[PDB]
């Protein structure tokens, strides 16, 4: 619905896929159907760039939250630098901190075993502050993303 | 790699996932 770019369904939707890619996915009634097609587009993605891009991810140090917040908003700012908005970019929003959090299972110097919930804040923290207004005007989760990328 | 060559490289990795589901 309208309602989806709330804080608290995108938050839901990146531990979501967090928990998916740590491969702790919670018990129960399961994730959303919004959830369950954007875990496997994202994945797509960041298998994508995890392969095209390994030199310069090898070549990363994500040793705590605040370095992987750090990089995450530089990062962040320079993809959406030239202010066009896309489910294709919101998708890489995802990805990214899926790779984000692998590194940090490796490097992080304190590991802590609620790191995810903190990353998966701050890239709900930017995705309603920065495309929040725009996957509204495009139908949100339900009548937007899940209608063009489920399948046909 | 840098900041940039990820943030571009996720840029157009985007852009073609978009362009691919575009019809």
């Amino acid at each position: 619905g309208m309602t989806d770019c709330e804080f608290g369904y995108i938050y839901r939707l990146a531990q979501d896929y967090l928990q998916c890619v740590l491969q702790i996915p919670q018990p129960g009634s399961g994730p959303s159907k919004t959830s369950r097609v954007l875990q496997n587009v994202a994945f797509s993605v960041q298998k994508e760039v995890e392969k095209n891009l390994k030199s310069c991810l090898d070549n990363v140090n994500v040793v705590s939250v605040d370095t992987a917040r750090t990089l995450f908003n530089q990062v962040m700012e320079k993809e959406f630098e030239d202010g066009i908005i896309n489910w294709g970019r919101i998708v890489t929003i995802f990805a990214f901190e899926g790779i984000l959090i692998k590194k940090l299972l490796r490097q992080q110097i304190a590991p802590d075993v609620d790191t995810y919930k903190e990353i998966s804040y701050f890239v709900a923290e930017f995705i309603m502050n920065n495309t929040g207004e725009w996957i509204r005007q495009n139908g949100g989760w339900e009548n937007g993303f899940v209608k063009k990328f489920e399948p046909k | 790699x840098g900041v940039r060559e990820i943030a571009y490289g996720l840029r157009r990795a985007a852009d073609d996932v978009n362009a691919q589901v575009e019809r």
